[PDB]
């Protein structure tokens, strides 16, 4: 009696296991694979830690109230400071990579509240003040804190409005990109598989986030009578056929 | 190929209409999975919806002005506008940025079209035949400075003459460094505190200067020029959520403060029809 | 007929004729069948 | 000399047309192609994954709000939602859907219209939707929708129910801009029996509701969109 | 092809000129079937009246206007003909249209022309050279509001570009929404006791705006525009009894009251030759 | 690049041509053709079928009565009407035959004329139809008729008669406009013998004549009709 | 030769040549002879 | 005479096109080829030879 | 296809296609093998 329900997910040494989830997404159908021949160009052979650094990495939990707006993390971004994966960052020029995020929150029989978790592809976020301001690295790069969207506007950031998915979109077409939900009533855990996408072979994983996660309530939380208000989420992410290339000194970067 | 075929009366276990969308996943329910259906073909392939045909019309991307006139005096020729340039991009009007924008790499070649019409604001005996040239300059090579510099000679930029009310017409094969466009970019120059955010810092195609060829008559003359894009060959990947509320800039996904609800509001009850 | 050397100066390239919704529709891991439940 | 005869038309500008033209750039060879991930050949190919419907317009301000049908606990008979099936406007004017479909002229083909139910588990619910296609009013009760395209949807287990809108027309395409005499009818929701909450447990359920098209679908007569515009040229 | 064959005396119980009209049907008799013939060939096949040929050359089918001013201080550009718009039908026009509506069904792809003449009714240096746009809007599509809009950008409208002077030339496929187009339409939109009658709830096909790209000179241009009509791949259904009354309106079949009589009145009796 | 030579006429918009022409709307994939009864191929197709003829143009506006030829009893040798063959005017000018002429320049061919009797059944008449060709007048009594194509119609179970006026002329092709070297000639109709009516029964019988085109004809030189005009442009 | 892509583009088709009036001539339901009675 | 439509770009100059063009020299006999040595064929030919760099910017 | 008649008059050569930097990058009349010293 196999389910889509009942799932484990190992990698490295680290696994994980959900009894109440809801299939598992592959981003466009591509289980992540590791640079081809043919599609290279960067000359430098590259290091495949492989183990070490494809493994599952668990960030701080956020608390889902009766107000939160949403959160936004970044990759390779929010792994920046994570284990060995974080020191190859740093230390290498190039560097390209796939994860499995997998997104935790459950609840009870008699709560309600359902999550729209998604991965959108090069997420160029937008500024509050409008006309052409831009959006100082420090607030696109928050790191395993990731950005609540319930916070306030900060001089050099970017806008919160999760109507607008940051960016002058509609929330409702968040749809059209990899997603899942995590619906209560039905879910506990998403489950979505990324493979690299890039317009080039390998890049930076310092100066350019490929992919953004998003954890944003749609249907609003709600717990029964005299319960506590709140629920814990957690986002745990490992990198799989992780690649790097042009090792060096160790970039440092702005703050 | 069919557009549906014949269904009649069900009674399963086998409940196709009942799916649940926090997989992620868009099941391909038809219309005979919850209603008696009779054949039908489709005689439609949706040839006019591929995106070789969506991406492959003439759009205007940049208008632009340039005017002929005495240039005795004139201290700085590019204010005056003896000739001026354009910062390639195109994202500056919003029609074809929208529809670009509806993926998020994007690969083509183009095929520009230069319009240039003339104009004579006030007295003038005639009108004259005006050459246009526009000169490509490249990320790297000398800007003109003076409408008639030696950088005119374009020995080895590309550039075209035309005459004004005519059309100039050539194509480009793609041009990008990577292997596709970036229509977003998530990303900065560098790790600086400081530096630009987006494709600000990716579609750097450098600009393309246009004059007018002929030296000053006794009436000044306008000459507004229109650049047209069409893209061919094309290739579009990761598609995204089409954009909502208005843009204020070009290459930022920035949108204005207090702008106006997009999605109408029902005159009503959300019961209402 | 191409009266031009490169390819970038040709026509459009005519219906691309491939068309598979699949890896936007159905981008799960385990496959799902028509009528069976979606979660079993 | 060849002799020749220039026919009407000749210097003209078709934005349209599709010829060959010189290269700008002789000999330029184009960085190789590499493989990425999600291509699209069709537009077709998109609207077919579904999106979200902010069918609660209700409010004074675009708000995630606008995307919860709210559910009422112990009512009988009475409406859910409704709306007109102008897929170019109203609530499907901002949805995938309505965005693509306003970048042609004429559509033709079925609807998958989905609600995801988000109440808590241990509740339950019976609903009804309804299709009515033109000729007559939106149905002003549960009887008179049940008369029509209808699916009785069962809360439980299985979250989401898909209902299908068939293409039900005489002429075979309809304009994407609201005209009337190619109207597409209307779509309505009831209490079948009525929600029930558990113990312990107040308030609101919301209902989530998708729109996507099914592969019968057709689009043509491309066209610009009242979905974007500006005043002025951008500016760096 | 024989036109009559040879056919001599005749005295039988086969009388082939007498029928009875009141079938509703026309019995193709013969001269030859009432009088002694020789034999004669046709030397004719009849292409000139074939349905192809008989719609298949261009005809006018609406004139309009717009002109090249300072829009400086004007608050309706469209009422100022600053750029003016054509809401499309084949109807305005009688000529062809009766032509037409010699058929209740017709289908076929269209080849149109647009010509463009200028004038400059007071004062002028020059004839300028202007450049005419014209960009179909189908509905659905944001109408032009200024003569300079954003809309004129035409991303996906399709439109063209050509001097005045000059002459425009494309070609339509067959747009309709239904197998062929209705030159007649005994209905309404919907069931309403208001709404209006007849094709006009039908042929609803949008509308085609112009404009003069160039800016305004010193004097004032006028520029008529003329739009031509071709149909192609022809194919017509129920001939129909030719329009007599002479028309009031475009789509009805409204005919003006105390109207002069069609039918000639005998110089004389009804024995008058 | 070819050397070509553009030769007198380049540049003109011949309304007559025949070419080809970049399409507007590229990839359009027009609706699909389903079986429409009646299909029409050739303008010589319908004029073979016949319509009635306002013979009886006397009146002062235009009446159902111009289509009734009046009959007289008791009335011997006499002429019931007679006609000018110029079908692009006079009688003709008006029914589908006439009509369609006149989209054209040039006609040749055999014409159908035939006359329905409507009096009583137990009435009874025997009238003579004659055709004179070109060359002398029209008849003016019966015997001058006579002596050309006729038909002597006995009235009876067969209501109508058709009478044939056989292409007769010199030159191959006549003007549909009035021209007199291009007169086709006369047609009138005389009392052979008398109409008869029964008893109790009193007053007019009236008779309804029919034009229409034998597979014998032929029509060239499409032009504009005197049938249709206007003063300004129709506005909706 | 045709130099466009799309049908619309092609001129003129040339003569149908079927040419058959007895759908309007002759739309009886008893076919009638010539020479026998319309009428039986 | 052979129907043709002018296309847009018509009379344009691209300094860049590649077309035929008439001789102004017909029947005119180039002078005969000789060897000469150091024939180049493509400047990524010679790029490949070092050269000096002014690394001493200083002065 | 050339429509004049001297050679003068045709398009571009295309490419060479020879590429040989030895002519430049190695005149040295003793072959010098990569990897053996320069100086024997
Ligand atoms: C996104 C995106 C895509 C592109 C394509 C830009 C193409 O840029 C050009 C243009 C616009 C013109 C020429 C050009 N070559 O010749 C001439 C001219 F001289 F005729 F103008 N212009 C060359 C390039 C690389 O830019 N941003
Ligand atoms: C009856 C009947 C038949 C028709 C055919 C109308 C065709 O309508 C058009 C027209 C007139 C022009 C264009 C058009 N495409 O491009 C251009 C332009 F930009 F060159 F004008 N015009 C497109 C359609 C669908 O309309 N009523």
């Amino acid at each position: 009696g196999y389910s889509d329900r009942v799932q484990q997910i190992t990698l490295g040494n680290s696994t994980i296991t959900t009894q109440e989830a809801a299939n598992a997404v592959v981003c466009y159908a591509e289980w992540p694979e590791y640079l081809p021949d043919v599609d290279a160009s960067d000359v430098n052979k590259t290091s495949k830690p492989d183990t070490s650094v494809c493994r599952f990495y668990t960030l701080d939990s956020k608390t889902w109230t009766t107000g939160s707006k949403g959160w936004c993390w970044k990759l390779p971004d929010a792994l920046k400071d994570m284990g060995v994966f974080g020191q190859n960052m740093f230390f290498h020029s190039l560097g390209r990579s796939g994860y499995t995020v997998h997104v935790q929150c459950n609840a009870t029989k008699f709560h309600s509240g359902c999550l729209l978790v998604v991965v959108i592809p090069e997420h160029q976020l937008a500024s509050h003040e409008g006309g052409n301001v831009s959006v100082k690295y420090t607030f696109t790069h928050p790191g395993e804190r990731g950005i609540d969207l319930s916070s306030a506007n900060e001089v050099g950031g970017p806008v919160k409005d999760v109507l607008y998915n940051m960016n002058g979109t509609l929330l409702g077409n968040l749809l059209i990109f990899p997603h899942q939900f995590i619906n209560l009533r039905t879910n506990n855990t998403a489950t979505i598989v990324i493979p690299y996408i890039n317009s080039v072979p390998i890049d930076s994983m310092t100066r350019h986030n490929n992919v953004s996660l998003m954890v944003i309530p749609i249907a609003p939380l709600t717990v029964p009578t005299g319960a506590t208000p709140s629920l814990p989420i957690t986002v745990t992410i490992a990198p799989m056929c992780t690649e790097f290339s042009g090792i060096r000194s160790k970039s440092i970067v702005p703050q | 190929t069919v557009a549906s075929i014949s269904s009649g009366p069900k009674h399963t276990q086998k409940v196709p209409i009942l799916t649940a969308n926090e997989t992620g996943a868009t099941m391909p329910v038809l219309p005979s999975d919850s209603i008696e259906t009779r054949t039908t073909y489709m005689h439609f392939n949706g040839s006019e919806t591929d995106v070789e045909c969506f991406l492959g019309r003439a759009a205007c991307v940049h208008v632009t002005e340039i005017q002929n006139k005495d240039a005795t005096g004139i201290d700085n020729h590019r204010e005056a506008k003896l000739f001026n340039d354009w910062k390639i991009n195109l994202s500056s009007l919003v029609q074809l940025r929208k529809k670009l924008e509806l993926f998020t790499y994007v690969r083509f070649d183009s095929e520009y079209t230069i319009l240039a019409t003339a104009s004579q604001p006030d007295s003038a005996n005639y009108s004259s035949n005006l050459v246009v040239q526009a000169m490509y300059v490249p990320p790297g090579a000398p800007n003109p400075k003076e409408w008639d510099d030696y950088t005119w000679q374009s020995a080895s930029n590309p550039s075209v003459f035309f005459k004004v009310g005519d059309t100039s017409r050539f194509s480009v094969p793609y041009v990008g460094l990577a292997s596709a466009y970036n229509c977003f970019y998530d990303g900065y120059s560098h790790d600086d505190a400081e530096t630009q955010y987006g494709i600000t810092v990716l579609n750097h195609m450098g600009s393309m200067a246009f004059r007018i060829v002929n030296e000053h008559d006794e009436h000044k003359t306008l000459v507004k020029i229109r650049v047209y894009h069409r893209a061919k060959h094309v290739e579009a990947w990761i598609p995204r959520a089409p954009r909502a509320l208005p843009y204020t800039s070009i290459g930022r996904t920035n949108y204005p403060k207090n702008t106006e609800p997009v999605i109408k509001k029902r005159k009503g009850d959300i019961k209402s029809y | 007929i191409n009266y031009y050397k490169d390819a970038a100066s040709t026509s459009s390239a005519g219906q691309s004729l491939s068309m598979d919704p699949s890896k936007f529709t159905e981008p799960v891991k385990d496959l799902m069948l028509k009528g069976a439940p979606a979660l079993n | 000399g060849l002799p020749t005869t220039t026919l009407p038309g000749s210097g003209q500008f078709l934005t349209t047309d599709d010829r060959q033209s010189p290269s700008a750039l002789p000999n330029y060879e184009p960085t190789p192609r590499i493989h990425i991930p999600g291509k699209v050949h069709n537009l077709l190919e998109i609207i077919q994954v579904d999106t979200l419907i902010p069918m609660n317009n209700t409010h004074t301000k675009d708000e995630v709000n606008s995307y919860l049908i709210p559910l009422n606990a112990n009512r009988q008979n009475e409406q859910v939602f409704g709306t007109n099936l102008f897929i170019g406007d109203g609530v499907f004017k901002t949805t995938l859907l309505g965005e693509i479909v306003q970048y042609y002229t004429h559509w033709s083909g079925s609807l998958r219209f989905s609600l995801m139910y988000t109440g808590p588990a241990l509740s339950s619910a019976k609903l009804i939707l309804a299709y009515t296609p033109p000729g007559a009013r939106g149905p002003q009760d549960r009887r008179e929708a049940m008369l029509g395209t209808h699916v009785v949807w069962d809360i439980g287990l299985q979250s989401t129910i898909v209902m299908t809108i068939p293409w039900t027309s005489g002429v075979q395409f309809r304009y994407t801009d609201p005209d009337t005499y190619t109207s597409a009818g209307f779509l309505s929701c009831w209490y079948q029996t009525s929600l029930i909450l558990p113990p312990e447990t107040t308030g609101q359920v919301y209902l989530l509701s998708f729109i996507s098209a099914c592969p019968d679908f057709k689009l043509r007569l491309m066209k610009d969109t009242q979905t974007i515009s500006q005043t002025v040229a951008l500016t760096e």
